[PDB]
């Protein structure tokens, strides 16, 4: 058997759509949908780190502040700011987490269902952001959890349209 | 001069799943050491032949009950990845981002009847021939099949062989291609002594050759 | 830091009352630490950064005419489980109770969370997990009910920041 | 003599349009017309076993998922997803059909003139596609078949004009 | 500094039998082995000599 | 520890904002913001030394003559006059300043509150220049001065928000 | 014939923290030396420790 498709670091390493996307983003891995490929695979684990890829379609100047930088650091171009190309821009930023990795489920707060604020990846701003992706590098799960398959209501088993060349 | 280049046509554009990496726009970030952290899988095959995981019979239980009446076939379903007592299982759920698998499913029972009640049991595979799987418990001696009592050692592993066509198959179930898609395995109670409502919990994981293809994405989003 | 073994000691805890009248699935949970009225307790409320695992041990009281199965297991990062991934709680750490075969289980498990010290006062990283994977059956002749006991101990506790007392 | 230019993966190394193009397309390597030089020389085969290359013309993002993926994973970006550039899309397939080798004649039929549905090489979709063009690459053949020339219906010979530099 | 490029005009341009490769889509895929296939012909000559065919 | 963040030939190489931009401008690094992060930390010295790389955005053709140079050498194309592209224009100016370094103050004049004249990179014209950026390459910082932080009028504490993924 | 490249899409903008240098405009340009100038320092940090300072 060649058992390399179904790989941590190879199933993790595509870009991944995040539905929720604002003038001013804090890039959260958790924000992908929960029925995706990347998007389960990742909730299929409790702990996970990884450096990100995102490719950004803007208007306007892109900033991005890393973890723990105060909101109001992102209106200064001395944070890393991308001048948008036409396209989109393509950046590769670092794990900036203080954790040593970061977690998909939380049991219980962080002050003296909510995930803790410093579970994040850094935020960027611009004018507006139409579309974001983001890319999990060298990426390691730990602590795996379940993953559920589609439920199956009255019929012998699910009844999926393959593609078919059929003329 | 300087190096004269070809612009090509259709080459450059973004693809979701390229090789080639980004632009770094932060350098020289060390992040704290994670050496030794507890529970890393880099395989999702490894941790589904780790962990066996529970089907769902009918009602929506993990146990089969053994039946008083003339029916000797406990239950039966069916080998798939897609199947309804296969619906909860962790192997069907990595299952379920691919699109061709390949290699053997062990099947895992446990008896948790009490020990004063004894029976005997016999686990039958069915490849897809016989139009009708063998219902008779005689009929289904005939196929590829094991039988293991109970006592102290309440724990059996049966693996269920990967026969079909072609190398690899779908993890997909067609909507065309009705009857029997591929197999069916069943469940014979040869005897039982005073157990009416004694149990035995069925368990599944991948084999020690399993393996999945082709990765994708066809959940509703 | 510096290492305490003073509190690495076991501590009896009642979990259920395993009946005939819970079905597959009845979830019982036991966050860790609980209210420890021993050293830990003391250690909990004057120290603040702690680490620690958990060894859990679980006995059921019983016979061998009774029939039943619990599955014991050590969930991190806890959360709560709808009946369709109650199928798969084998992927954690866990073992099997049932009165035919086995009597005790034992589990044991290392610290683990996104700091390398925790407030327990906050965050519960580890959970024990109980449940009925088949129904307990009686007879005549068989106990009408079951009483399992809880057996747990804090191992290898790491401590740093001595607390100041409250008098 | 010098027979590179018979090479069996040698004249199999070009690209040549697919005349029937679909918004959602399956790519079969059976859709090039009969009467072309790939065309033929691989209908003069009855098995084949090759990569692709595909250059599309299409509007908007080109999902591509292979053999075997529902018809409803076409609609996800999660599958390679390749952003419109100006003139067209040229990528590199692999070959994912179940069976080693592919055919052209099937004797009989695979559900318990039409050869299986999992006879291609995977589906193609866009907003629409104008043009499709598929390259093989290191294709091997097998099982010669008939190789028919065209026919001549009363003339001596097949008389066709040749360029010719002609003032 | 870093490398400067002439982009040439006349070149880039699609020929549909260029030498060039394109960009791989879905990397390291193992394919079913066809080890020892019978019947495998690398060369029409080869097959055109083996197999003499009847005139009309 | 790893302290390869607050390197001073680490940390000053980044492109920093000069607001004040006139169609002809003399480069002074002292015109960068005192807040800014390059501003504050070369505030934060009494001399420096480093050469210089400048992104400017310009209409026309943009003329750089070193220090020293006169202001009415500006107009010819003998000195280094950059072609404008598309975007903007990227060159790598060296130093030109005759003093051995430059300084950050000066304790009192040069001719027989305002540094010498002769503390400049050159000056650049243009028929006009919107943006300029500045980059500090090989660095150098002599004497360290102080450097002061935000103050706190009657609150514990600064209360800066830090960004949160909160939804 | 000559190289083919691909001008990928995303890459090639302007971050103001990009590592590669710009083309030279003024070449051989020699500055005066500054071997053995006094009181400099190379990281923050440093400084941070050798100075202490006070409170309020």
């Amino acid at each position: 058997q060649r058992r390399h498709h179904t790989d941590v670091g190879f199933i993790m390493d595509r870009f991944v759509k995040i539905n929720n996307t604002n003038p001013t983003h804090v890039i959260d891995l958790m924000q992908t949908h929960q029925h995706g490929l990347v998007g389960a695979l990742l909730r299929a684990a409790t702990y996970y780190f990884s450096d990100l890829e995102i490719v950004v379609r803007h208007e306007g100047n892109l900033t991005w502040v890393p973890n723990g930088a105060p909101e109001a650091a992102l209106s200064n171009a001395g944070n890393p700011t991308a001048y948008n190309k036409a396209p989109f821009t393509r950046l590769a930023l670092p794990y900036t987490a203080p954790h040593r990795v970061l977690a998909t489920v939380y049991n219980g707060t962080s002050k003296y269902t909510q995930l803790p604020a410093s579970f994040n990846f850094g935020a960027i701003r611009a004018t507006d952001i139409s579309e974001l992706l983001v890319r999990m590098k060298r990426a390691e799960l730990y602590c795996p959890r379940p993953l559920l398959a589609v439920e199956v209501t009255a019929q012998d088993r699910h009844k999926q349209k393959i593609i078919a060349p059929a003329k | 001069g300087i190096v004269p280049v070809a612009c090509s046509d259709g080459y450059g554009g973004l693809v979701t799943t390229d090789p080639k990496t980004a632009d770094p726009v932060y350098g020289k970030v060390y992040n704290p050491p994670r050496t030794n952290y507890p529970g890393r899988f880099t395989n999702l095959l490894d941790v589904a032949e780790a962990c066996p995981t529970f089907l769902c019979f009918d009602d929506g239980k993990p146990y089969v009950v053994t039946r008083e009446d003339e029916q000797r076939l406990l239950a039966k379903f069916d080998v798939s990845l897609a199947a309804k007592h296969m619906s909860n299982t962790y192997l069907s759920g990595i299952a379920q981002y691919y699109a061709q698998y390949s290699g053997t499913i062990n099947l895992h029972f446990m008896f948790t009847g009490s020990t004063d009640s004894k029976a005997r049991y016999m686990v039958a595979y069915v490849p897809p021939g016989v139009e009708t799987p063998p219902d008779t418990p005689e009929r289904a001696a005939h196929c590829i099949h094991a039988e293991w009592d109970t006592g102290l050692n309440s724990k059996f592993t049966f693996s269920i062989p990967y026969v079909s066509a072609a190398d690899y198959a779908y993890t997909a179930s067609d909507v065309a291609e009705t009857t029997n898609v591929q197999g069916w395995v069943c469940i014979y109670q040869i005897t039982h002594g005073k157990a009416q409502n004694d149990t035995l919990v069925v368990s599944v994981s991948a084999g020690k050759d399993f393996e999945l293809r082709l990765p994708i994405d066809p959940r509703t989003q | 830091e510096t290492r305490v073994t003073q509190a690495e000691r076991f501590f009896k805890k009642h979990l259920f009352n395993w009946t005939t009248d819970k079905p597959f699935g009845h979830l019982e949970k036991l966050k860790l630490p609980t209210d420890h009225k021993g050293v830990y307790g003391h250690l909990v409320d004057s120290f603040a950064y702690m680490r620690n695992g958990w060894d859990v041990e679980v006995s059921a009281v019983g016979n061998q005419f009774n029939g039943g199965c619990l599955l014991v297991a050590m969930v991190p990062e806890w959360k709560k489980f709808t009946p369709r991934e109650k199928y798969q709680l084998t992927l954690f750490p866990h073992q099997f109770i049932s009165p035919r075969t086995n009597m005790t289980a034992h589990i044991t498990v290392p610290y683990l969370g996104v700091n390398r010290y925790d407030q327990y006062k906050k965050h519960k990283p580890w959970t024990l997990v109980v449940m009925v994977v088949s129904p307990l059956t009686t007879s005549s002749i068989g106990a009408t009910e079951i009483k399992v006991y809880a057996n747990i101990a804090p191992t290898h506790v790491h401590v740093a920041g001595e607390l100041p007392s409250k008098e």
